[PDB]
């Protein structure tokens, strides 16, 4: 058993919709982690208990360099909690905001590592459904760490389908904005939105009203900056094909179509997953408590079964 | 800026 007070609560990394992630230290080993702290009341109140359960099951059965690995999960008389590897580098949305845009090559690095994680997830019959900049953290070495498995769905092999209207509005695939069911190709759409943002420096579709936003996703053709390379334009045009069947990654071969697209011609997919490739950026941290790649907005704050039968967990590593 | 986003589930 692992206890709330096995952990120092050092710095508030993130807080909101989800819950509260805090940079902690393990009192025993002195190791550093990010601990997502959820209130059981909030979860039950909202029916979305199966998501907070599925998140645990997925973090327990997935192992990949570009997925956040779970160290321990447990609960208390009031709260569900996950302890996960800490990504010192912040998230890409933070870096992108500052940089405004990445180079194609830099976008290709993060893209390849995402294509890597998603191929792996799809191989395990998991659909992630929430690919967005905000969920893409960087670790201490500048490698992608996918984060927030709330909306995942298991059991999704090949042409199996899903029905939950979920995801993040700006990132929704068109098919998800129609009635009935959709498949795993929503993740490739999602990949296209983050890649477009990386290379073009904005979302391909945006309105602050969701009805207009949804209209844009369903009805508007993407635009590309003139200077974007033909290979980049092609990649984006494939991933953000509105028809999932015409979409790059939408065929029966899933990730293989994306991996074999010419944008990725220079990638050795074995070297990616084996992190042999030199990152384009490594976050410069002085200490373990150096939270410069998180908003001072959030960090400068102070801080204080039947249903969850399959939630608790401890790692072999 | 480009505002932040928040996932949902109907
Ligand atoms: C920062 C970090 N290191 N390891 C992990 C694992 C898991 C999370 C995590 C858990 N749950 C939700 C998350 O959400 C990502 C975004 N939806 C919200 C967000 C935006 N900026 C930050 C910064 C720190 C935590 C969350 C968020 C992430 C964060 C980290």
């Amino acid at each position: 058993k692992v206890t709330m007070n096995d952990f120092d609560y050092l710095k508030l990394l993130g807080k909101g919709t989800f819950g509260k992630v805090i940079l902690v230290r393990e009192k025993a080993t002195g190791r550093y982690y990010a601990m997502k702290i959820l209130r059981k009341e909030v979860i039950i109140a909202k029916d979305e208990v199966a998501h907070t359960v599925t998140e645990s099951r997925v973090l327990q059965n997935t192992r990949h360099p570009f997925l956040t690995a779970l160290k321990y999960a447990f609960q208390t008389h009031d709260r569900l909690c996950f302890v996960m590897e800490y990504a010192n580098g912040g998230e890409l949305f933070f870096h992108l905001s500052r940089e405004r845009v990445f180079t194609e090559e830099r976008a290709r690095f993060y893209g390849a590592e995402i294509v890597s994680a998603l191929e792996y997830l799809h191989s395990r019959d998991v659909v992630y459904r929430d690919i967005k900049l905000e969920n893409l953290m960087l670790d201490k070495d500048g490698h992608i760490k996918i984060t927030d498995f709330g909306l995942c769905k298991e059991g999704i092999s090949d042409g199996a389908t899903m029905k939950t209207f979920c995801g993040t509005p700006e990132y929704l695939a068109p098919e998800v904005l129609e009635d009935n069911d959709y498949g795993r190709a929503v993740d490739w759409w999602g990949l296209g939105v983050v890649m477009y943002e990386m290379m073009c420096g904005r979302l391909p579709f945006y309105n602050q009203d969701h009805e207009r936003l949804f209209e844009l996703i369903l009805m508007e053709e993407i635009r590309f900056p003139r200077t974007l390379s033909p290979e980049a334009k092609s990649l984006l045009a494939g991933l953000l094909k509105k028809d999932p069947k015409q979409r790059l990654g939408g065929g029966p071969s899933d990730a293989k179509e994306v991996m074999e697209h010419r944008f990725f011609l220079s990638i050795n997919w074995q070297d990616v997953v084996q992190k042999k490739l030199l990152p384009p950026f490594k976050p410069q941290v002085t200490s373990e408590v150096d939270t410069r790649y998180f908003d001072d907005e959030f960090t400068a704050q102070s801080i204080t079964q039947e249903m969850f039968e399959d939630f608790d967990y401890i790692a072999d590593w | 800026g480009r505002p932040r986003t928040t996932s949902f589930a109907e």
